[PDB]
């Protein structure tokens, strides 16, 4: 077997890597007790040179591997044209691991096991790379598609992937680059100038790829915009946008397929209206669906123990997870009532997009309760009314 | 007035052969500063010599 | 005298790296001291003091701060040597002051990974 | 000896000069080892006229004179 | 004489900065201050900046470890795109000539760090 451990090193901490590894291994072997995360330490060095330690899926086993990472402080660099520096490309450039991305991989909650599939995909990619397999004989396009309902966190999973991969695979690539492509600023449309513009940003991608000691992730938002369905569209009125801008990207991406330290990640909204010659050039086209009842309950939990962690809900009552309610078998009791009422909200708040789910506490603490400090079961009631407030508001805008 | 970091207008020192420590200059800053010293304790033996008491001497000598 | 003071700073820096089996007794300045045989370290400390040498040719100097680092390079200990720079017992008296200092106090992990500093015979330790 | 003064606000050993009051460069040495290394060195190109003064191709000239002072 | 050859290097560095348009702030204007027909900077912060950079290479240049004064013009990545290299092997005749040199040297050509590895100024420029 194997288990993974990740430890936040402070930027103002500068001790050597192997000392950090030895110290964390010492803490683990002394403690050696589930998936909980350490925050409390007992060594002045380790305190001033560590922020937290965490286990990612209660056992005293010693099959432990350490990944140590530094979330880079500064945000995005910008990419503009070479001689038309005003606005032509304007691509976003994250130098991973990055600060604004942490905690993101944990918060997201799905029910189709996208995380494991879409992570061990890259793991098997590296395995086949190091074993020297005949790239002429077994190959992959290094393109992963994610499509589904709007606001359901489709694109969130790609930044989480990139963060988790530049963290997990440290000391195998010093760092990673993540290029966020704006598929709306590359449509300067007068007689195939956009189809010529894709070329420049892809040469810059080549520039960031040849640095063979950096793992690069190219994240394309709205991959339906760049690749419009040319065949079924019975519109000859499309002069050269539907034929000389999709064909200007189906080549530059078949050109980076030969390299190995690149991965293409794409986010789509419309399943149709996309070129059939691009739904073959993607290894994984995984569908991100709207949250389901258990998922909704887990997200609502995350929110509520987040509020309790910041003391918003001052009287701390144990919120019982759905597994404990199944174990007891749905028995009403003086503490078990709150979880039950949460679960009734979960069925009643079914079918909403994850973004409004992660908003709903904001509104429920906005209009219905002005209290700077709130007791539970009134805040819960505020949620149970704010959800119906959201249904009626959606019905209001027709 | 000047401090050197053999790793105020500061004259650091680099010795390019050693250059594993990816971030050097911030390491160099730490080495310079002062920080709270503990007092140099004026020391005292705890069990002093009382002249009214006489110690023990065995007879034998080395060959 | 600056040259022989720099050789005594050699004696200091490295014997205090001692004050384990990779170290050995040998005759330095007519006393036996248990240092290291490392020729790379020998010439490296010689280089430290001989780059300190033009520094003392300037004659403007305050301390020779032989910082005994921890393994973190973030001082949990230190050894400031504030000699107010303008027979064998006294050339050994300095070594006995530092030994009694590390006596009442304590050392650091085996590899002290120390980085000599200078601020341009007496001493103390910021622990 | 090589003397890499990172600054101007917007074998061989290295006597770099730190001289800090900011403590936030986070990269002197690699940029110092960047400024130290020689990079693709373009050869010194040579100068030459491309339109010489032809004795068979002669210039134009307007009439009037400037206001003298 | 190096106490005024440092100011000659001052002349050099600011004129390179000036002709390269490394900044759009046109602060530079003709300055014969103390009868020197050279075009320095009007930032006393930067005049004293060159002054003390050359001050801290004064225990460092005429010691003659110097193998080339490489006034790098840095880049957006802080890259030596144009290493204006000056060989240290040393009367206005050179000065204007160097001035001349620089200009005619920028003839072919199209953030500065003063690294110090016939004043044969040559430019190692990106191809
Ligand atoms: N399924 C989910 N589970 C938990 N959190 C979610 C989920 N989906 C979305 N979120 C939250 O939604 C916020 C942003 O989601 P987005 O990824 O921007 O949605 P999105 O899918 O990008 O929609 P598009 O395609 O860009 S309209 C993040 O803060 C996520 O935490």
């Amino acid at each position: 077997p194997t288990v993974h451990v990740e430890v936040h090193q402070r930027g103002s901490s500068t001790a050597k890597k192997e000392d950090i590894n030895l110290s964390v291994r010492k803490l683990l072997n002394r403690h050696n007790i589930g998936d909980y995360t350490w925050t409390e330490f007992d060594e002045p060095f380790l305190t001033r040179n560590v922020q937290s330690v965490s286990i990612i899926d209660d056992l005293s086993a010693c099959t432990v591997a350490l990944h140590i990472f530094q979330l880079n402080e500064d945000g995005p660099s910008s990419e503009n044209l070479e001689e038309e520096t005003e606005n032509i490309i304007a691509a976003n450039h994250w130098v991973l691991p990055a600060a604004e991305f942490h905690g993101l991989w944990d918060s997201l909650v799905y029910d189709v096991e996208v995380k494991s599939h879409l992570l061990d995909y890259v793991m098997t990619t590296l395995l086949f790379s190091d074993k020297n397999v005949n790239s002429n004989l077994i190959t992959w396009n290094r393109v992963v598609l994610l499509h589904g309902p709007p606001g359901t966190g489709k694109t969130s999973l790609c930044k989480a992937l990139a963060q988790k991969l530049t963290i997990r695979l440290s000391s195998r690539y010093r760092y990673g680059q993540l290029i966020e492509i704006n598929s709306h600023s590359l449509f300067s449309k007068w007689f195939s100038e956009s189809g010529k513009l894709v070329t420049k940003m892809f040469q810059k991608i080549q520039d960031l790829i040849d640095d063979k000691d950096a793992l690069v992730f190219v994240l394309i938002d709205q991959v339906e915009s760049l690749t419009a369905a040319r065949n079924a569209c019975r519109a000859g009125t499309e002069p050269s946008d539907a034929i000389r801008v999709v064909n200007a990207v189906l080549t530059q991406i078949d050109q980076i397929k030969r390299h190995s330290n690149v991965v293409i990640l794409t986010t789509s909204n419309i399943t149709e209206k996309i070129d059939v010659a691009f739904v073959d050039r993607a290894d994984i086209k995984q569908y991100i669906g709207p949250p389901s009842a258990a998922a909704i309950f887990k997200i609502y939990l995350s929110c509520l123990e987040e509020l309790m962690k910041c003391q918003i809900i001052y009287p701390r009552q144990q919120l019982l997870t759905l597994r404990e309610l199944e174990m007891i078998g749905f028995i009403e009791n003086n503490v078990s009532k709150l979880s039950l009422l949460l679960n009734d909200i979960s069925r009643k708040s079914e079918g909403l997009s994850g973004r409004v789910l992660r908003k709903l506490p904001f509104l429920a603490h906005a209009l219905y309760v002005q209290a700077p400090t709130v007791t539970i079961e009134g805040f819960l009631q505020a949620l149970s009314l704010a959800v119906d407030k959201q249904f009626e508001e959606r019905k209001k805008l027709a | 007035s000047q401090v050197h970091i053999f790793w105020t207008e500061v004259i650091l020192h680099y010795r390019p052969c050693e250059s594993d420590p990816t971030q050097l200059p911030k390491i160099a800053e730490k080495a310079i500063q002062d920080f709270p010293t503990r007092p140099l304790s004026r020391f005292i033996p705890w069990f002093p010599y009382d002249g009214s008491k006489l110690p023990l001497r065995p007879k034998r000598s080395p060959p | 005298v600056a040259d022989v003071l720099c050789e005594f700073l050699e004696v200091a820096v490295h014997l205090i790296l001692y004050v384990v089996g990779i170290f050995q007794k040998r005759k330095k300045y007519n006393v036996p001291v248990q240092m290291s045989c490392h020729p790379e370290l020998n010439q490296y400390i010689q280089d430290t003091l001989h780059c300190v040498k033009p520094l003392l040719e300037k004659n403007d100097v305050e301390k020779v701060v032989v910082v005994i680092l921890d393994k973190e390079h973030r001082p949990v200990e230190k050894f400031v040597f504030e000699i107010t720079q303008p027979v064998e017992q006294l050339l050994r008296a300095f070594i006995l002051k530092i030994s009694v200092c590390d006596a009442v106090l304590d050392h650091n992990p085996p590899g002290c990974t120390f980085t000599v500093l200078v601020h341009t015979m007496q001493l103390y330790v910021e622990e």
